[PDB]
């Protein structure tokens, strides 16, 4: 259930509040429109191999 | 390493290499940002005066995305005992910033329930170094990784013959010839998820290599969010 389903969908962080999955993104990346996916802010985000 | 294979052109980003006078690999450390290196407290009683290195691969020619950093201070963990290595832990604040490039770039710190719960529980974990090929032999020329699974804690504690403290995990393989090793320490320990690296420890000590029915040792990173947020603070 929830957190414990797939991460909640979250691409990173996934935080249970009152019956209710919040997702999170670490620094450097902003959450998405859908309130589940993690945007790159700017170049070299932190845990990405580089291309 | 002992064991694993060699990071490939980009791989392994956010290695960091300690070295001495000699321009001397002695331990290995984590790029966290422009300015703060991660690394194990036990590796500075190694060294009267360092440098930091990134961007290498191969130790042996250059490949041009070198850099070498001073050090501008140096944050220990206070608690940090030399009996057992407990909270063996270190940040390391840089004179210049770092410019990031190919073979040059951050792990992410990740918050600790998350990670406890979601990358700990995860099969494997993510070590790598220049550090001894084997037990016996010299420490590599070249960068190497390797694919460590998680242990069982109640494991690691019966097969040990030195304390593990609520600031410790292990990993490695009971029987298999693949492990951290010599000149390994203080190096990234990371868990994959959903193609983005975190951090998940710092390579602290050992029963030698390898040896059958020994793991590896980690300083537990998720323990130390909080201590390593207040470090890069000033
Ligand atoms: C048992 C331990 C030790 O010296 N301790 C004393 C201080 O408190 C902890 C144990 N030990 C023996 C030699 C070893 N040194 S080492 O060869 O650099 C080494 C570090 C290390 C780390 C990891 Cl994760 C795997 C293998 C090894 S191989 C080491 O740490
Ligand atoms: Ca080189």
């Amino acid at each position: 259930k929830l957190c414990s389903l797939d991460n909640g969908d979250c691409d990173q962080f996934c935080h249970e509040e009152q019956n209710s999955v919040v997702c999170s993104c670490a620094r450097g990346y902003t959450l998405a429109d859908n309130g589940k996916a993690c945007i790159p802010t700017g170049p070299y985000p932190c845990g990405k191999q580089t291309l | 390493i002992v064991g694993g294979q060699e990071c490939k052109d980009g791989e392994c980003p956010w290695q960091a290499l300690l070295i001495n006078e000699e321009n001397e690999g002695f331990c290995g450390g984590t790029i966290l940002s422009e300015f703060y290196i991660l690394t194990a407290a036990h590796c500075l009683y190694q060294a009267k005066r360092f440098k930091v290195r990134v961007g290498d691969r191969n130790t042996e020619q250059e490949e041009g995305g070198e850099a070498v950093h001073e050090v501008e201070v140096v944050i220990k963990h206070n608690r940090f005992t030399k009996e057992t290595y407990d909270f063996d832990i270190a940040v390391l604040r840089l004179k210049t910033p770092i410019t990031f490039r190919m073979n040059v770039a951050p792990a992410c710190l990740p918050e600790r329930d998350w990670a406890e719960s979601t990358l700990m529980t995860q099969k494997t974990g993510i070590v790598s170094g220049f550090g001894r090929t084997h037990e016996k032999g010299r420490q590599s020329t070249r960068l190497k990784m390797l694919e460590v699974p998680y242990v069982d804690r109640n494991s690691c504690k019966l097969s040990s013959s030195f304390i593990i403290t609520q600031n410790m995990f292990c990993a490695g393989y009971d029987t298999k010839q693949e492990d951290a090793c010599q000149g390994d320490s203080g190096g990234p320990h990371v868990t994959r998820f959903k193609d983005t690296y975190f951090v998940t420890g710092i390579v602290s000590w050992g029963e030698g290599c390898a040896r059958k029915g020994k793991y590896g040792i980690y300083t537990k990173v998720t323990a130390f969010l909080k201590w390593i947020d207040r470090s890069m603070k000033t």
